[PDB]
RNA sequence: GCGAUAACGAACGAGACCUUAACCUACUAAAUAGUGCUGCUAGCAUUUGCUGGUAUAGUCACUUCUUAGAGGGACUAUCGAUUUCAAGUCGAUGGAAGUUUGAGGCAAUAACAGGUCUGUGAUGCCCUUAGACGUUCUGGGCCGCACGCGCGCUACACUGACGGAGCCAGCGAGUAUAAGCCUUGGCCGAGAGGUCUGGGAAAUCUUGUGAAACUCCGUCGUGCUGGGGAUAGAGCAUUGUAAUUGUUGCUCUUCAACGAGGAAUUCCUAGUAAGCGCAAGUCAUCAGCUUGCGUUGAUUACGUCCCUGCCCUUUGUACACACCG
């Protein structure tokens, strides 16, 4: 299965509550500007997380969200 | 062939330093608390991030028993073990 | 030079490589017409990159391919592979692309392993068994 | 090409005192003769021209003593000698071929003659184990 | 004027590709013609023991490997300038050989 | 005397081992008498699978 | 168009070249014709026991046009097979080296080869002329 | 065992194979065997020379299947 | 229509194919259609292929198999019992010659055949069973078209194999019998007496 | 587990 | 994980991580990889073509395939459904890859009288220590056979046996003055094998490991038959100091049960199962064994707690050596 842990939940929500203005809607972009704002070990991981921040804008493009 | 000496630099990180300083206590008759406790409160004021000490075997009585001396944090599964 | 295009197809091991270059309608497998390929039964696999489009696309081109690796069957699936994207190229490269994109078009609509090598590959055997998932049997 | 006969065929063969069945093909007919298999039987065949196309009953009579004179008398035409199956006999020495009623025999007085000197073979004979040095832990069960 | 063969074999790749560009560097600047490196195919030397000591327990087995990178590089210099080439760039981990 | 009856809705897996599955099938003409059976094999909505018998439930 | 050995295919190309060995006679047959196994792993001699050799020399002929300086163990591995252990699973035994050698010295001394430099066996200069008009008179039906 | 399938061609099968074999729809070695009860060897030579002898139109070829059919 | 001159010459029947795509280049799919509404989104024949021997993928995910071209699924389902499988090339050699059989008996289109005898042999109602834990109980429970049809695929091929084990008739035209018989509906025929008992419990369960 | 006992 | 919430915010384990497999006509090069051209050269039609050979100097070019390092690529991406519209799930579309992308390595808190002192110049203690329980030499045994059980290999055939013919891999290993390594080719020999040379401390030679299933054409014709090759006789060689209680190989002959297997019971979800071989380990010799590797390659679910084992909650307890109480 592709339940996102928790390093990605909260490290992408980090990346919302820090870093909104300068994020999209496009996977390849947030992917390279999360590359230039955290310093994360592994490419992997890395795609983790753009992947959640992407769904994180969908989901506040669809309305507003409870915790951010 | 020529050998050169040198002494180690951190002595709370090196574990066989760590390790035959904890032999030569017990082979001195020294307490296992004490001689357990030298070390892992060696090893934090060095500034290791974890220890764990294991001393296992007989001690006085016919039953072998195993006691775990841990500090601080410590790391178990994947490649970080092989790293750090 | 002239116009030339090198392209591979592959299955599991088995890779040819195909060479097109402009000439005549000569399509050669290892220096060897294709109406001997065997084994017989599939030489229809290996007939369906042609005849599927309509063979007219070779008289203006040759094809030469090297098969190596893998058996007999996956050497047939690496030869129509190459066949195929060697065509899909050249056409990509010295024709106009209405005749690539058709071709491409037919090809995906038709089978997919046409273009795209099949990324299925044996699985290693582990122990405790005498293959990847079978297991040495138990007894109480 | 097909052919057809009327009363030539003979139903039922007697070869070294054994009955051969006649619709059988004359190289497998003789690998029904005890001692003569299908390597022996191709051979003796072509040693004596009877062309392995023809049936058992198909044969003719000049040609089936041909083929008992050909197993009665085998380095006589030609059969190598390391093709046989009783090379160097014990007693004297030369290369034989026995056949349907002599194989049991010579058997028989091979294991006699291994017994008489009480050797671990014939002893292994004698008790019904195997001889070859075989394990016995699972197969004797007969 | 001197053909010359370097070999290069080590255990570990990022010490072996460090002297590797090191000296085709020193071969570059120096207008040395070189032809090379070629990358040998590397060997896994792989060794499968059993894991358990005694014969007791559920039949598991270890799989240890230890790969080697092999380099080749050829040279058209003379003697004094592959040995200092080599001295400049002397590393423990990666081991030379020089064959004319 | 068969009867054709179009499914709209799986209900889940019954049965003891859940080798079976309660599927709410329609009928393909005359689009009422909806009713609860019982299928054997995999099923997706709209599979046609033909009933011998409608007049019972499952 | 040029007729090649590669344009025929095998089984009627054997059988031809074959046939005309035969008839143009020319090849000598070694005396055990009649005796021997193909191979150690065979147990029966070939049930075509006056054509066999011919046949095999125009496969051998045929094999070497399309191949380079193969030796006659690379003919013995070619041609072994599957052997008939009773228990033990099958394994793969190589053909005579008598059968094979004695083909490939009759095919040279009548003309179709020679020794390659470096080993092995090269097809001749007519080798090649002949082998492509046995495929030209192979192809017209 | 039970199954005794003639091996030998006489004449009065050999007329009967000839007034029975062009009757059929489709004609092979085993419907041969198991209809006119001779022997497989027998049924190959009889398709090699019925279809000399015309009655057999041969549709397809193949060593283990031999597929023919009547010429009428 | 018109025969293209190549260097490399190209058969005739080959080149007839341009024109049209058919199964071994002697069966056309054009006038082939199931009398059953129920298994067409199940027997996949809209896509034609020259030769049965195809790649795999289609193992994966859940109802792909029903996009398998029903031929390639009859000759999946032909190698089967140990000393057959990977036989892939001998079951398609053997389908090869059924096909040519079942044209040269009654005349129709073998394909045809083929399929009339899977929408007839797969039955309609199972009996599966319901015992709790030893006890015996049965229930009649109903066939999804996924089922019914890989049931026929396995019963035609079933009663082929026993039809021609230790039996001088050969697989191909015991296949051919089979297939025939089948598509006719009679009862003498395996998969049809198998249907037969299988439908009958679930009458007598119900 | 034997007791060698000697004969010579 | 969402969510509900006297909890909030964390750590280990899981996941991340590491190795491997699948993509890259995008970099970097490669005479220990391949190709196209070019010399020189052969055969067939003569159409200038098609197949070859040769070139450690043609003192050519290139990296598509081959190798491996630096990177890129997948994150459930996009679109539809269901869902607390949440975590997620199911379909398509694009894609090399959309089952954790496939497979593994590592792997928590305690613990077991689980297995090894027959791995240790790891060890405490007990026994022996000169007619040794030390070490060495000779011979026998570990193989011994009324029997019960387990892991497997051959088979019961025609989806097959022989006889000819076709004829494709990958993972690896390899020596020197040794004490004998991998062995091509030529020549003898029915075979096994023998003899003379050459290559390799290795992407170079063995090796294109021309492996087996597999494919084609023939013989056989449902027969314990040409399935099966045990049980044995005779003979010929190989390894070794030594083959007898037959090391193994080869020739002829001998032609057994077995005609698909009761009660029970094992393994298994995709290049998987099943066939099919090959290499490495042990190794002077011997592989019906393991560890891997590739060749051919499916049927059927993609669900449940019906059996079995394990886990959780409530509950009762006179148990805590914990119901073997
Ligand atoms: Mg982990
Ligand atoms: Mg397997
Ligand atoms: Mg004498
Ligand atoms: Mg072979
Ligand atoms: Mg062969
Ligand atoms: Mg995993
Ligand atoms: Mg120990
Ligand atoms: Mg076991
Ligand atoms: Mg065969
Ligand atoms: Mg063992
Ligand atoms: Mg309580």
């Amino acid at each position: 299965g592709r339940v996102r842990t928790k390093t990605v939940k909260r490290a992408s929500k980090v990346l919302i509550e820090r870093f909104y203005p300068k994020l999209t809607l496009d996977f390849e972009t947030n992917k390279r500007l999360t590359s230039e704002i955290a310093v994360i070990q592994s490419k992997r991981l890395r795609n983790k997380i753009a992947g959640y921040t992407t769904h994180l804008m969908k989901r506040i493009q669809k309305g507003p969200v409870r915790g951010i | 062939i020529a050998i050169y000496a040198e002494r180690v630099e951190e002595r709370g990180l090196s574990a066989a330093v760590q390790a035959e300083a904890l032999k030569a206590k017990l082979l001195s008759g020294l307490p296992i608390r004490r001689a357990a406790y030298g070390v892992l409160r060696f090893a934090m004021g060095a500034g290791a991030k974890g220890v764990e000490v294991v001393i296992s075997g007989k001690l006085r009585a016919a039953r072998a028993k195993s006691q775990k001396y841990a500090d601080g944090f410590m790391i178990h599964s994947g490649q970080p073990t092989r790293d750090f | 030079s002239t116009q030339s295009v090198q392209t591979f197809g592959k299955k599991k091991t088995a890779t040819a490589v195909a060479h097109v270059k402009a000439g005549k309608g000569l399509i050669k497998i290892n220096g060897s017409p294709i109406t001997l390929v065997q084994p017989e039964i599939l030489r229809f696999k290996v007939y369906e990159p042609l005849t599927l489009v309509g063979l007219d696309k070779f008289q203006g081109i040759d094809i030469r391919v090297k098969v190596t690796g893998g058996g007999h069957v996956s050497q047939v699936y690496a030869i129509r592979q190459a066949i195929a994207k060697g065509l899909v190229a050249y056409h990509q490269k010295y024709v106009d692309e209405a005749s690539k994109n058709e071709l491409k078009k037919i090809f995906a609509s038709y089978d997919k392993t046409l273009l795209v090598a099949d990324s299925r590959r044996m699985e290693p055997k582990k122990f405790g068994g005498r293959g990847a998932r079978a297991r040495f049997q138990k007894s109480y | 090409l097909v052919v057809q006969e009327q009363g030539s065929f003979q139903h039922i063969l007697r070869l070294l005192n054994t009955n051969i069945d006649g619709r059988i093909k004359i190289m497998y007919a003789l690998t029904k003769i005890r001692g003569v298999g299908r390597r022996y039987a191709n051979l003796v065949c072509k040693k004596a021209d009877v062309e392995l196309t023809k049936r058992a009953g198909e044969l003719t009579q000049e040609e089936l003593e041909r083929i008992v004179t050909i197993m009665q008398n085998p380095t006589n035409y030609k059969i190598p000698a390391w093709f046989l199956n009783r090379q160097k006999d014990q007693v004297d020495g030369k290369d034989y071929h026995v056949l349907a009623n002599n194989l049991e025999s010579k058997l028989r007085d091979d294991l006699e003659r291994l017994k008489k000197i009480r050797s671990h073979r014939g002893i292994r004979h004698f008790w019904g184990l195997k001889v070859r040095g075989q394990h016995t832990k699972t197969t004797s069960r007969g | 004027i001197h053909k010359i063969r370097i070999t290069l074999t080590s255990t570990k790749v990022k010490q072996l590709e460090n002297v590797s560009a090191n000296i085709i560097r020193n071969a570059a600047q120096y207008n040395i013609v070189k032809k090379g490196p070629v990358r040998m195919p590397t060997k896994v030397l792989k060794i499968t023991t059993r894991k358990t000591p005694n014969g007791e327990g559920s039949k598991t087995w270890d799989a240890y490997e230890m790969r080697i990178h092999k380099r080749v590089i050829d040279l058209q210099a003379p003697a004094s300038t592959v040995k200092r080439i080599t001295q400049i760039t002397i590393e423990p981990g990666v081991d030379v050989e020089v064959t004319i | 005397p068969v009867t054709l009856a179009k499914v709209i809705k799986v209900l889940g897996r019954t049965g003891s081992r859940g080798g079976v599955t309660q599927v709410r099938v329609e009928f393909l003409e005359d689009a009422s008498r909806t009713i609860v059976r019982n299928v054997k094999g995999p099923v997706r909505e709209n599979d046609i699978l033909c009933l011998m018998e409608s007049e019972r439930e499952a | 168009p040029g007729v090649s050995v590669r344009d025929v295919p095998a089984q009627d190309f054997i059988n031809a070249y074959a046939q005309f060995l035969q008839r143009q006679g020319k090849l000598e047959v070694p005396g055990y014709v009649d005796i021997v196994k193909t191979s150690a792993g065979n147990d029966l001699p070939p049930q075509e026991a006056e054509t066999w050799f011919y046949k095999r020399a125009a496969s051998i002929a045929r094999h070497i046009y399309l191949r380079k300086q193969v030796g006659v163990g690379a003919l013995n591995k070619l041609y072994g097979g599957a052997k008939n252990r009773g228990f033990r699973p099958h394994k793969h035994v190589d053909a005579s080296g008598s059968i094979n050698r004695k083909c490939v010295q009759a095919l040279q001394k009548i003309g179709v080869l020679e020794i390659s430099p470096k080993g092995g066996r090269r097809i001749s200069e007519n080798g090649q002329r002949d082998l492509d008009r046995i495929a030209a008179q192979t192809l017209e039906e | 065992d039970k199954a005794q399938h003639i091996v030998i061609l006489d004449q009065e099968k050999y007329d009967r194979i000839l007034k029975d074999v062009p009757t059929y729809k489709y004609v092979s070695v085993s419907v041969l065997v198991d209809r006119l009860k001779i022997g497989g060897s027998l049924a190959r030579v009889a398709l090699r020379q019925l279809e000399e002898d015309g009655i057999i139109t041969p549709v397809l070829k193949h060593s283990k299947q031999a597929i023919y059919t009547r010429a009428q | 229509l018109q025969v293209v001159e190549l260097a490399t010459t190209i058969p005739l029947d080959v080149q007839e194919a341009q024109r049209e795509v058919k199964l071994f280049n002697k069966w056309s799919f054009e006038d082939v259609e199931v009398k059953d509404v129920s298994l067409v989104d199940y027997i996949q024949i809209r896509n034609p292929v020259f030769v049965s021997h195809t790649a795999g993928k289609y193992a994966s995910k859940r109802f792909r198999k029903a996009q398998c071209p029903i031929v390639e699924r009859l000759t999946n389902s032909l190698m089967m019992n140990g000393r057959n499988n990977g036989k892939k090339l001998k079951a398609v050699r053997i389908v090869k010659h059924a096909l040519e059989i079942i044209h040269v008996l009654t005349e129709q289109n073998p394909i045809q055949v083929v399929v009339d005898a899977i929408v007839n042999s797969g039955a309609r109602e199972d009996s599966t069973r319901i015992g709790s834990s030893g006890t015996v109980r049965r229930q009649a429970v109903d066939v999804s078209p996924l089922r019914r049809v890989n049931q026929a695929i396995a019963l035609l091929t079933i009663g082929a194999r026993e039809a021609s084990f230790r039996n001088i008739k050969t697989i191909a035209e015991c296949l051919a019998e089979e297939l025939i018989n089948a598509a006719k509906g009679s009862s003498t025929s395996y998969a049809i007496k198998k249907k037969d008992e299988l439908e009958r419990v679930a009458k007598s369960n119900r | 587990r034997k007791k060698k006992v000697y004969t010579t």
